[PDB]
């Protein structure tokens, strides 16, 4: 019955993530024990998964990694800890990875991608970026009335 | 010619004959008939042939225009009676629009024309509401848009865009309050018009 | 597509219909999401020569309405009447 | 080319610093000023200046339809290199 | 069937703007100067 | 007058009113009341809290959008005092509790805090500084929030001369432990004082320089029988007529001191208690000859 | 100087619409201090009525004069229909508004405005 | 040409009329309809399982927006204000001055995003590729504040995402 | 000490329960509230999350302005708020809702619904993709793991 | 080169399907009502 | 007489008569979603205003798109060039799709069946991808513009909608299966509602709300636009004028829909996607980075704009809820001096007090659902 290839398909997740320890890993961490061919790894550790037989929306996926920019990332993760190299092949806007197409490189651009950081101390905070319009007088530092 | 619109003389034609046909019909009220260019034909009446030009409009046989598509009104301080009241009918028997013009100003009652239309009922609560025009015979004549209380017509051209009052929760009184309007950036006004004139054809008389 | 030989029969039998021929979900059938560059075509007025604007404007040619009673015979209906509308022959009662 | 204030705070390329009695950088206490610090003026001053055999060249940024409007920069003076308006690549005719 | 009203038209009461912006304010009616620029 | 502190606008919330302020137990009674009248007229407010910033919410929409500064800080912390109040040009503290807890007496929070507080505005330059103390503050008192009361009352007069002491009667309103404890319900003679009041008088000293240095007595128009009152509390309320030291206060005669300024000498009118009894206690009302009055 | 009367044909008849718009108005603060739960007293309520009246007092144009009834009845009508909640109805009142002052010095001290 | 949607007479035969009593009696329309949802029980569902895997998109999404440089980090915009001008919303405001160099360059460019329609006008206005709406949908923060953007956010939303940012401009620019 | 732990490990336990069983009331004011159907409609499928689809104002723990708030809405969104029972969490959406918008010069408009309510998480675009807002609403939830109720609680 | 744009497939698509397909199932009422009958009767039994 | 001060796309006050269970007294009271769009437009150029329309009916964003862009061409005396007509067409029906599914499942989900609001909207969410596609943006893509669109098809997109339009009858048919037939879904809705085809024509009615009571009207065949003269498809009709027909009408309407798609996919032009003419559309980026006219152009469009020349129109479409026009007023300048957005759904509103006479207080919520009212267009 088809019924044992599911179940053999079931348990060959459990040895495709590393055994039960890593495939509990996962389970918790994402809520999806997929397993996919590894596309590629970013500088931060976020992992690249795609399958083309998932139906499309579900074919690539990233599993973020644990520790980026001295934050605590296994439990919490987000969707703005994808650098953008990745970020366009993530949200299908390309076919192709940073691995097989890489990005052009420029010296202003950013080594190091951020997160969010609403709520932090690296918050954004507004601010006007022109100088003063009008000069005052200044009076003298002598005495002559 | 690929992008130019092109002209429809056949129905120039038939809807400058239709525009004779009720000026000649109803001169009492009529006083100016056009048809414009993209064919469209406009009656302008006095307002006192509100009733009889948009009832012989919807029941004559040869209009039988049965269905009122709009109703609006158009703001212009510079004429003594600033505000036109626009109608915009369908015939479905002879698959045509036409347009009713006529005016009034900020004292002059207009008479409801609910007993022709009752679709009218809601477009003169809200020329009412924004313009201020009194609708005469009205069978529930109130604001429709605005808020409760709301003081001033909108889309009066001489109301300012962003009002007079604005709102917010006090917390001293426990509700939502209204003062006057301050803004933290300022409406910024463009002065778009090009000094040069754009279209010879409808020039002005000096 | 992954669903067993016996999930489809059920879900085609319960439903009525053949449900796999017409899965809600996308696989492989989508376009590719890189495509080759455009080459898009150009309209009319790319010409050299023989293309004064004046021959082409058409805001120009606008004009103001043309007033046929100012204040300053056969009766006529707007258009001619509606013609009857004919019931579709591709199915005309559902 | 950041530089910072007697206060302390970063100044910004268009020159923006809040002076010292300014109660307006209490915005940023328990927070930070955001001030890029890739300076374009700097940035531009380390193109090369490009040698050309005519009196006049044009200049498009770069990447055809990607750059900016194209505009013909004449180099009849010696004096002084000729400077693009919209990117400020700079240009010399030679010898 | 009309009446006779002399008063001078006066809307101020009906226009709804706020007291300080009809007593305080000074309208300027005025053709525009030609922008020199053009 | 620093540029960017020269008044504008119309006094509204996109205004701005000149005032830089840091108040201390903004997240209180009286807190709220003072931030609302700060923001209303377009005011930097530095909003101190030792709470979570789930508690602050309510002070937000009270200012046009930078307008509150929220910033943590501890009592018992002068860095974080410095923080607050260094960019300031005046200092509120509102710091108070009614009861002692395991970690602050009523020692902590109406003399150490208040002296720490002056003493690190002193320091960071700030010109006004404004210290709510209380109308029956006395050394001899039964009630130890009493007693602190003076102490502290002395220590901020001694750090910072300059400072603005204001003195309030029990305050009705709202959110007031006044009216509403009364109706929790299951010889001595009060002077209750509306808390707009209070708030009115606290805004307008941070605008007469006359305010300087000088202690206020902030108390209502009537005086009033306690007896008297609770039974008028009892009758608006429809209802059929806690600590020790809570209690030491509310038998605590409200002190007569004429020899101080008061409401009336800042602009503010006292609110008599019976137009503001039933927008207190309405709520109380499960769904009026007013009390006696001293003469 | 012929024109469309709205509802008078002269101030006699006008006036008599506001002295009936009036009655009906203080006939009703009453009803809507109890229905709003109003901490204002149905004396401010009704010296408030006479100030919006007051106000118009200059009147002499009987087409203006029906306008302000007209007005006042659709006001009186989202009144006593609760149309309006409690925050419109105590908007006449400008609690949170700060005393705007009067005189030249005190305006002069504020800003330029006149 | 027109159709009718509901306008059929029932057969009053006998075999008819038991039928539609069978199926007012055993419910079996009300059974059809439980076919149905039965069906889609064993359905495998649509969902995606965010934020490990996002919606897909095109290279002209509308997103956060970014000021550009060139190659050599020269910024792009030349302070023309030609965005200003278009933006329906008016969330755009710049002022400008000869930069130390002599070059026309901004001063202030502030962009109230929540004023912004994210209409791309801008982008269309702009001569220079200077401002773009960039591919980033998730910067929601917990302040109003933090959304009204002054130049350096914005230069720095550039840096940022300029690697994206070309590759989308160089896939659509064809189009435009 | 223990103490220390104990309130450590029960801020997490209070923390997790609000967190992981958001009940939104949704205010759909205008087209942002049709992102809003997107965010619960399958692909994304916010109950999948704990987020009900649709919860009544008094099971209420987040409310979600999703639309324009004109000057005649205000009052009866503010009683909505009034009558959440606590903790109440607010999620402005869409530029409407942020600051005004398109219509943020409009007579009729407030100019942001953080004049009328406190505002927890803001929500850019006009609007906002389901995805953007399922984004936002996530960002609400590592707000309230961050919450120490708990730990304050016993410093006081 | 050649103009290149987003253009049907030389030949056109195939046909799609747009009118309505509730096909006919199931027994007639006089067949369901003697199934229903006979489980009564055997169940009486 | 009872009385409740609210019971029952936007937010609603319904002020209702109560007797018992009947409704007597029906008087709906909008304005919560009057935003002064019409007088802002005021301040705009002709282009600034466009993205207002996307928020109007924001259920059928490009089709509200179309009504302005066709008022505009009308003033300008130019035309679009036909690939646009056949992608604004091709669109179009795709909104009407976008808006039937709406209108239908949030009608069902409203009296209690919520489970196809789920299917159908997963179908909506693809054609939100063909939407950000084309323009950037899922909803409000203002990508229909006076002179064409805004851009041309990405390569791909057609198969794409191919691919969507090729399955999608059989979701209407799902559809079907949970509602047409159900006795509980014919209870709700048959004999409700009941509008007789002269009220309706005096009342203000368009689109459905007329044909559902037999009126053999609409604006795509009697008086049409861009292309849709060129395709062919029926117009549903309904006999009983009550909410069931009315339902059954949007249900067809959703079939004729994929067959009008059907061919425009198929009849799809070559050539430009937007007028050649650069004093009204904007020229492409290439050009403007090269030509001195081009630059020139593509700076005045997008600063002070085209100006028009002085007249007025009504010009309407049949959009997906009923008649959709505008009123728009040249004074010959870049900005519009006045433009009256026609909203059917204003009109029908209007008559819910009519429609809802000798009906239970569950009704009103049916009869709102059958009318399709979004109180975007209806305040605006
Ligand atoms: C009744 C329940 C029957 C139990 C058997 C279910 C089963 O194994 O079917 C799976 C199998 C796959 O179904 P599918 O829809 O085609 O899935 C598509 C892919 O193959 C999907 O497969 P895949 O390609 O994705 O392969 C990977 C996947 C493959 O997934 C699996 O490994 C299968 C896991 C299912 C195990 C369920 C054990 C059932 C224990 C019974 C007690 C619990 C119920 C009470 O691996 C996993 O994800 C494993 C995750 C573990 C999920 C938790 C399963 C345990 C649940 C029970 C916990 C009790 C403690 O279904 C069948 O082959 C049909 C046989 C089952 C009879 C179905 C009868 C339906 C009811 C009749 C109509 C009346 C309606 C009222
Ligand atoms: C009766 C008492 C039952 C207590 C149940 C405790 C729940 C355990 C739990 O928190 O789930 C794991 C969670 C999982 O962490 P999580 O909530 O951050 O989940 C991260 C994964 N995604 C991104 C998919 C959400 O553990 C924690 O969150 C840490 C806090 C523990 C709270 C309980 C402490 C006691
Ligand atoms: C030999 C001698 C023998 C003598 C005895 C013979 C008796 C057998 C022949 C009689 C059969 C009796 C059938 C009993 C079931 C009740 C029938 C019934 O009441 O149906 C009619 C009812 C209303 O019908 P309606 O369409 O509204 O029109 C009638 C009003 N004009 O319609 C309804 O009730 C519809 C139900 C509405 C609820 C819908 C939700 C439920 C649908 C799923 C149900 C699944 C089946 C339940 C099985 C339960 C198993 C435990
Ligand atoms: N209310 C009255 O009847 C009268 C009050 N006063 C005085 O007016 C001031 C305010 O009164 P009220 O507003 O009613 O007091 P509240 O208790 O209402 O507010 C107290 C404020 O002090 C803060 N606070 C208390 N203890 C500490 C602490 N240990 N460390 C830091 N902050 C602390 C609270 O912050 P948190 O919320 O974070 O604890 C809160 O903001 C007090 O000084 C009070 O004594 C004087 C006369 C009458
Ligand atoms: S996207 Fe539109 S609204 Fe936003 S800044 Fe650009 S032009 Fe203005
Ligand atoms: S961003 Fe572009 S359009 Fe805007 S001012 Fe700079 S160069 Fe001009
Ligand atoms: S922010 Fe945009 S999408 Fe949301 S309600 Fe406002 S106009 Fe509509
Ligand atoms: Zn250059």
């Amino acid at each position: 019955m088809e019924l044992l290839q599911v179940l053999k398909r079931g348990l060959q997740q459990v040895s495709g993530h590393g055994g039960l320890r890593g495939y509990l890993r996962v389970l918790f961490r994402a809520n999806d024990v997929r397993v996919g061919t590894l596309v590629g790894e970013d500088k931060y550790g976020n992992k690249y998964y795609e399958d083309n037989k998932q139906f499309f929306g579900r074919h690539r996926w990233v599993i973020y990694t644990t520790e980026m920019n001295g934050k605590n990332t296994f439990w919490d993760v987000d969707g703005s800890m994808v650098p953008p190299e990745w970020h366009r092949w993530l949200h299908c806007m390309t076919d192709d990875p940073p691995t097989v197409k890489p990005p052009t490189a420029r010296k202003f651009i950013w080594t190091n991608h951020k997160f969010n950081l609403s709520g932090t101390p690296q918050q954004y905070v507004p601010y006007s970026t022109t100088r003063k319009k009008i000069q005052e007088w200044v009076p003298p530092s002598t005495p002559y009335k | 010619r690929p992008t130019v619109r092109p002209r429809n003389d056949v129905a120039h034609k038939q809807l400058s004959a239709f525009g004779e046909y009720v000026a000649e019909i109803l001169p009492k009220y009529v006083q100016q008939v056009q048809v414009s260019c993209f064919n469209e034909l406009e009656i302008c009446i006095h307002p006192d042939g509100v009733i009889p030009v948009l009832t012989f409009l919807r029941d004559h046989s040869n209009a039988q225009f049965k269905s009122l598509a709009d109703l609006t009104a158009v703001d212009i301080p510079t004429r003594q009676n600033r505000f036109e009241i626009v109608y915009n009918l369908l015939s479905l028997r002879f698959n045509s629009r036409i347009r009713v013009k006529t005016y009034t100003d900020e004292l002059t009652p207009i008479e409801s024309s609910v007993p022709v239309y009752k679709a009218a009922n809601w477009y003169e609560r809200e020329i009412w509401d924004m313009f201020g025009v009194f609708f005469a015979n009205h069978p529930d004549l109130r604001r429709i848009l605005t808020d409760y209380g709301f003081e001033g017509h909108p889309f009066r051209k001489d109301f300012p865009l962003s009002g007079y009052v604005e709102l917010r929760y006090d917390d001293e009184v426990k509700r939502v309050v209204a003062e006057p309007v301050e803004l933290a950036q300022e409406f910024r006004k463009f002065d778009l018009n090009s000094p040069w004139e754009a279209f010879p054809a409808y020039r002005q008389p000096p | 597509a992954s669903a067993t030989r016996f999930i489809q029969w059920l879900r085609n039998w319960a439903s009525g219909r053949d449900l796999q021929a017409k899965l809600q979900l996308r696989y492989q059938e989508i376009s590719k999401r890189t495509q080759p560059p455009p080459k898009l075509p150009v309209g009319p007025s790319h010409k050299l020569s023989n293309n004064y604007y004046c021959t082409r404007d058409g805001r120009r040619e606008a004009m103001p309405p043309s007033i046929v009673m100012s204040s300053q015979k056969k009766a006529v209906s707007p258009a001619p009447p509606i013609k009857r509308w004919e019931l579709s022959q591709d199915e005309p009662y559902l | 080319g950041v530089r910072t204030s007697p206060t302390g705070e970063k100044v910004t390329h268009t020159g923006q610093v809040y002076d010292d009695g300014d109660y307006r950088k209490v915005r940023f206490v328990g927070r930070q000023k955001e001030v890029n610090e890739n300076f374009a003026i700097d940035l531009i001053a380390e193109q090369p200046v490009s040698q050309v055999g005519s009196r006049v060249i044009s200049c498009d940024g770069g990447g055809g339809a990607l750059g900016h409007p194209r505009v013909y920069i004449n180099l009849d003076k010696e004096t002084k290199t000729g400077t693009c308006g919209y990117c400020g690549l700079q240009f010399r005719q030679q010898h | 069937q009309l009446i006779t009203v002399d008063e001078k038209l006066d809307i101020t009461t009906i226009t709804g703007v706020p007291e300080e912006h009809i007593k305080t304010r000074k309208a300027r009616i005025f053709v525009p100067a030609r922008n020199n620029m053009q | 007058l620093h540029h960017a502190v020269i008044p504008h606008g119309k006094g509204g919330r996109s205004s701005v009113s000149g005032i830089v302020a840091t108040v201390f137990g903004a997240t209180g009674f009286l807190g709220r009341y003072v931030v609302n009248h700060l923001g209303r007229m377009g005011s930097q407010v530095i909003v101190p809290h030792r709470c979570e910033p789930y508690d602050t919410m309510h002070l937000r929409p009270m200012g046009d959008l930078g307008q509150i500064i929220f910033m943590d800080w501890n009592g018992r912390d002068k860095d974080s005092i410095r923080r607050a109040v260094e960019h300031s040009s005046v200092v509120i503290n509102l710091v108070g509790r009614e009861w002692e807890t395991q970690n602050f007496d009523f020692e902590d929070v109406f003399v150490k805090i208040p002296q720490a507080i002056a003493q690190v505005s002193k320091e960071a330059g700030v010109e006004k500084f404004i210290h709510i103390s209380h109308l029956n503050a006395d050394i001899k008192s039964s009630s130890k929030y009493l007693r602190s009361k003076a102490v502290g009352e002395k220590e901020v007069r001694e750090t910072f001369p300059e400072a603005t002491i204001i003195k309030p009667a029990e305050i009705f309103g709202r959110e007031d432990r006044f009216l509403n404890y009364f109706a929790n319900i299951r010889k001595t003679v009060k002077q209750p004082v509306y808390i707009v009041d209070v708030t009115k008088g606290i805004i307008n000293a941070i605008k007469d320089p006359d305010a300087r240095g000088k202690t206020f007595a902030f108390v209502g128009p009537s005086r009033y029988l306690l007896f008297d009152l609770v039974q008028y509390v009892f009758a608006v309320a429809h209802r059929p007529f806690t600590t020790r030291d809570k209690v030491e206060r509310i038998h605590t005669t409200d002190k007569i001191l004429p020899h101080l300024p008061g409401l009336e000498d800042l602009g503010v009118e006292a609110t008599p208690l019976e137009l503001k009894a039933i927008e207190v206690l309405r709520r109380h009302r499960t769904y009026v000859q007013p009390a006696k009055t001293i003469p | 100087t012929s024109v469309k009367p709205i509802f008078s044909r002269d101030m006699n008849e006008a006036k008599r619409r506001v002295r009936e718009l009036y009655r009906a108005w203080y006939r009703e603060v009453p009803n809507t201090v109890h229905l709003f739960q109003l901490d204002i007293s149905v004396k401010q309520g009704r010296d408030k009525v006479r100030e919006m009246f007051k106000k118009n007092a200059h009147i002499t144009d009987p087409r203006v004069v029906d306008l302000l009834v007209i007005k006042g009845k659709m006001e009186l009508e989202e009144t006593i229909k609760v149309w309006k909640q409690r925050t419109h109805v105590m908007r006449f009142f400008h609690e949170t508004e700060a005393p705007r002052p009067k005189d030249f010095l005190s305006k002069f001290y504020v800003g330029h405005d006149p | 040409t027109y159709k009718y949607v509901n306008l059929r007479e029932p057969s009053m035969d006998m075999k008819s009329v038991t039928d539609r009593a069978a199926q007012t009696l055993l419910w079996t329309e009300l059974i059809r309809g439980l076919g149905m949802t039965l069906s889609y029980l064993f359905r495998e569902p649509a969902t995606i399982n965010y934020p490990f895997e996002k919606g897909p998109l095109s290279p002209r999404f509308r997103g956060e927006h970014a000021l550009r440089r060139y190659p050599s980090g020269e910024e792009r915009c030349i302070a023309c204000k030609l965005c200003e001008a278009v933006c329906p919303a008016q969330a755009i405001t710049i002022e400008a001055e000869p930069r130390a160099d002599g070059s026309r360059r901004t001063t202030r460019y502030d962009i109230d995003m929540t004023k912004c329609i994210y209409c791309g006008f801008c982008q269309e206005a702009c001569p220079v590729d200077a401002i773009v709406e960039g591919p980033n949908f998730e910067f929601s923060t917990e302040t109003h504040e933090e959304l009204l953007y002054n130049k350096e956010k914005l230069l720095n939303n550039g840096d940022k995402w300029e690697a994206e940012i070309a590759a989308n401009i160089q896939a659509d620019y064809l189009y435009r | 000490s223990r103490g220390e732990y104990v309130v450590a490990k029960l801020d997490d336990l209070i923390n997790w329960a609000r967190r992981s069983s958001l009940w939104p009331m949704t205010f759909g004011l205008a087209c942002c509230a049709v992102e809003m159907m997107h965010m619960a409609a399958p692909r994304y499928d916010m109950d999948r999350f704990g987020v009900v689809f649709r919860a009544s104002p008094r099971q209420s723990d987040v409310m979600i302005v999703a639309g324009t708030l004109t000057n005649k809405m205000a009052p009866a969104l503010r009683k909505v708020y009034d009558q959440m029972p606590e903790p109440r969490y607010v999620v402005s959406m869409g530029s409407c809702a942020n600051g005004g918008g398109y219509y943020h010069y409009s007579y009729s408009v407030v100019r942001g619904c953080d004049r009328i309510v406190p505002v927890d998480i803001y929500v850019p675009g006009c609007p906002p993709t389901a995805e953007a807002l399922l984004y936002g609403i996530l960002q609400l939830q590592k707000k309230i793991k961050r919450e120490k109720r708990l730990r304050i609680w016993y410093r006081r | 080169s050649k103009v290149k744009q987003d253009m049907p497939p030389v030949g056109g698509y195939g046909p799609i399907d747009y009118k309505r397909n509730l096909p006919r199932r199931g027994l007639s009422g006089y067949s369901m009502f003697a199934v229903g009958i006979g489980a009564l009767l055997f169940g009486y039994w | 007489n009872l009385t409740l001060n609210f019971g029952p796309h936007g937010v609603l006050r319904l002020v209702m008569e109560l007797s018992g269970e009947m409704v007597r007294k029906c008087d709906p009271h909008i304005g919560l979603l009057h935003r002064g769009t019409e007088k802002l437009i005021e301040y705009k150029t002709y282009l600034q205003a466009l993205p207002y329309f996307d928020r109007l009916d924001y259920v059928s964003m490009m089709c509200n798109e179309q009504a302005y862009s066709l008022a505009v061409e009308k003033l300008l005396n130019i035309r679009p060039p036909p690939r646009a007509q056949w992608i604004r067409v091709l669109f179009g029906e795709i909104t009407r799709l976008l808006n039937h599914i709406m209108a239908v499942t949030t009608h069902a989900l409203d009296i209690g069946a919520m489970t196809p609001f789920f299917w159908m909207f997963e179908e909506r969410e693809k054609m939100f991808e063909f939407y950000e596609r084309v323009s950037g943006a899922r909803m409000h893509a203002a990508y229909v513009r006076p002179g064409g669109v805004h851009q041309d098809l990405p390569l791909g997109l057609m198969d794409d909608i191919y691919e969507f339009s090729k399955n999608f009858s059989l979701r209407i048919d799902e559809l079907e299966e949970m509602l047409t037939n159900n006795r509980i879904w014919r209870n709700r809705t048959v004999d409700i509602g009941i509008v007789t085809a002269e009220d309706a024509l005096n009342y203000g009615f368009s689109g459905v709300m007329l044909r559902g009571s037999g009126i053999q009207w609409d604006l795509r065949k009697t008086q049409p636009y861009d292309v849709y003269d060129q395709v062919e498809f029926d117009v549903p009709i309904g006999s009983r004028g009550d909410c069931y027909d009315r339902y059954l009408c949007r249900v067809e309407e959703m079939r004729q829909s994929i067959r009008i798609i059907s061919q425009c996919l198929n009849k799809m032009p070559p050539g430009e996607i937007k007028v050649d003419d650069a004093k009204v559309s904007p020229p492409k980026r290439a050009e403007m980075k090269t030509s001195m006219e081009s630059l020139i152009h593509h700076f005045k469009l997008y600063t002070e704009g085209y100006q028009v020349p002085p007249g007025a129109t009504y010009t309407a479409i049949e959009a997906p809820k009923g008649e959709f026009g505008v009123y728009l007023v040249s004074d010959g300048s870049s900005r519009p001096y006045r433009c009256k957005i026609k909203a059917p759904g204003f009109a029908h509103l209007a008559g819910l007090d009519k429609m809802s006479k000798g009906h239970m207080l569950a009704d009103v919520v049916a009869i709102i659902g059958t009318q399709d009212i979004v109180f975007g267009e209806v305040d605006r």
